[PDB]
């Protein structure tokens, strides 16, 4: 989908700031940020997976290979029998993939090994597939074809009459990086706020409905180190403040932010952002974050999930790894069990984003029962100084890059 | 009226030797962020026609679309006076152009342009969106 990108709607009107002061001055009323619904409860706090996934992987294999029900558990397997086993994968011997790894398939009961034509550099420990082949003289199970649950059901987001934007940013990384990282950051804030730019920019920035910061806002003797870490947080407060005073802002915990390291990271503590928390517009959300903005279902994490799949996969492109999880109906299979897996898509998001990617990324993908889903990999602003702006009435991501001249 | 903000700015640049960014002037004279920009604009033209060679340096904010490989990226940049033409050209469709700062002495990097704005903020931390071109019904201290 291309139309209604930011730059376009932005240049949509005459310039004005290259002229002597006029009295008449435009001041824009932001869009009604009234239609929102945080829905990340299921984030506020391997059999079970296999149990929930089973119905899915089965109905996928059943359609993928027809009535010919290979539905046979790991126990009911008759050597040399062509069937379909549904289970969990385990691997064993930058990236920790081994020259030659191996995939063992676990059933609730036993666990069989795997041969055949199945990519290992691609799949990783925790995936839940529908394998097809027969048990061999080797004792190992040879595979000829496998599939995954894919995308869950998904009703279409209602139509919007006027474009609404969602600014996705990530990796502000306060603490280190050099003041250039700063001006850039100021410029970022100042654009959404309404400080810089001409009426065109402004009137469109004005159309931004919400701002999501996805983790890593702060990044990492004792005497000064403390002060520093304290200062940083302070700034982030100040930034969050300016933002809060202008538009709704959702903050997501990251790598090493004051909260649990495990995956469903619980929100940050209000005790950190005195200045900002004063605003009803600020909101500290869970890690894997879900919400429905202006009728569009968003879901994203501050990165980690993809960061891991990367460590144990061969996949290079994060945008891919991201698409991967969406196809494997599991936000982060690389994560441990603890009793419904929250990380299994109940319905399919409209926009699915990802944490501190090293580069901006975007792609729209479709699914079996034609579903539409916009993926986004929000770069680490710290080193990129970029963020995506998603227009919700068209699903168009477009990066925004800030910069200021250097000595040259 | 007008002849007033003009002197004010002169006293700032030339006499005080301060770096004048729209934001900074905005808060300083208490004026709409845009009208502040328009103010700098008028001030340079005068001082420029006046001396035709007065020690004055300007920086602009240029923003627009810049396609790299079929994929359109929006760019927002604070540039040094000269380069403005160059940057402006590289853009596919240009959205915003306006003065950003005014300084007597040229700046090595855009660095100070932050510091300046950052300080004046810490002192106004109280009301950031006061002179913004955007007002938000919800941004009212309640939660």
């Amino acid at each position: 989908h291309h139309h209604g990108m930011f730059s376009e709607q932005a240049a949509q009107r005459a310039h004005t700031l290259l002229s002597p002061p006029s009295a008449n001055n435009a001041t824009f009323a932001r869009v009604p940020v009234a239609t929102y619904t945080n829905s990340s409860q299921p984030f506020r706090l391997y059999a079970t997976r296999l149990i929930q996934m089973r119905p899915f992987l089965e109905n996928r294999a059943q359609q993928h290979w027809g009535s010919g029900v290979g539905v046979k558990k790991l126990c009911e397997l008759q050597p040399e029998e062509k069937c379909c086993v549904v289970g969990t994968l385990f691997k064993a011997m930058s990236k920790y993939i081994h020259p030659d790894d191996e995939l063992v398939l676990e059933d609730e009961l036993q666990r069989i090994k795997l041969k055949g034509t199945i990519d290992v550099s691609k799949l990783v420990t925790g995936t839940v597939l529908a394998v097809f082949g027969s048990v061999r003289d080797d004792g190992k199970f040879l595979v000829e074809d496998y599939c995954f649950a894919d995308l869950a059901p998904q009703k279409p987001a209602p139509p919007l009459d006027t474009d609404r934007f969602v600014l996705l940013v990530s990796g502000l990384g306060l603490g280190g990086g050099g003041g250039e990282s700063l001006l850039g950051t100021q410029l970022l804030v100042d654009v959404v706020t309404g400080q810089l730019g001409d009426e065109g920019e402004q009137c469109s920035a004005a159309h931004v409905s919400r701002v999501i910061l996805a983790g890593n806002l702060l990044s990492h003797l004792t005497k000064k180190t403390q002060a520093a870490s304290v200062e940083a947080v302070k700034m982030l407060d100040e930034i969050l403040l300016q933002l809060s005073a202008s538009v709704p802002v959702d903050v997501m915990p990251g790598e090493f932010d004051p909260t649990n390291y495990t995956l469903p990271q619980q929100p940050l503590h209000p005790c950190m952002f005195p200045l900002a928390t004063a605003y009803s517009t600020l909101q500290l959300v869970t890690n894997p974050y879900q919400a429905t903005i202006d009728g569009v279902r968003f879901l994203g994490t501050s990165g980690q999930n993809v960061s891991d799949i990367f460590r144990y996969s061969s996949m290079e492109d994060h945008l891919e790894i991201l698409e991967w999880t969406l196809r494997v109906r599991h936000i982060s299979p690389t994560a441990p069990d603890t009793k419904t897996d929250p990380f299994i898509f109940p319905e399919c998001p409209h926009v699915y984003f990802c944490g501190n990617t090293p580069s901006f990324g975007s792609k729209i993908i479709r699914g079996p029962e034609d579903q539409t889903v916009l993926l986004v990999t929000v770069p680490d602003f710290s080193a990129t100084q970029t963020a995506c702006l998603v227009n919700l009435r068209s699903l168009a991501c477009q990066p925004i890059s800030f910069s200021g001249f250097g000595a040259e | 009226a007008d002849q007033l903000y003009l002197e004010n700015i002169d006293e700032f640049v030339t006499d005080q030797n301060k770096i004048v960014t729209y934001k900074w002037l905005s808060y300083t004279l208490g004026v709409h962020v845009n009208q502040a920009k328009q103010m700098l604009y008028d001030y340079v033209e005068r001082k420029r026609k006046e001396n035709s060679g007065a020690q004055l340096h300007v920086t602009y904010l240029v923003s627009g679309s810049l396609i790299q490989n079929g994929h359109s990226c929006h760019k927002v940049a604070v540039v040094r006076e000269d380069k403005l033409e160059a940057v402006k050209s590289k853009l596919a469709v240009t959205a915003s152009i306006h003065v950003y700062s005014i300084q007597k002495a040229m700046l090595k990097d855009s660095g100070p342009l932050f510091n300046t704005d950052y300080d004046i903020l810490k002192s106004n931390l109280q009301n950031c969106s006061k002179f913004s071109a955007i007002q938000c019904a919800a941004a009212v201290p309640r939660a």
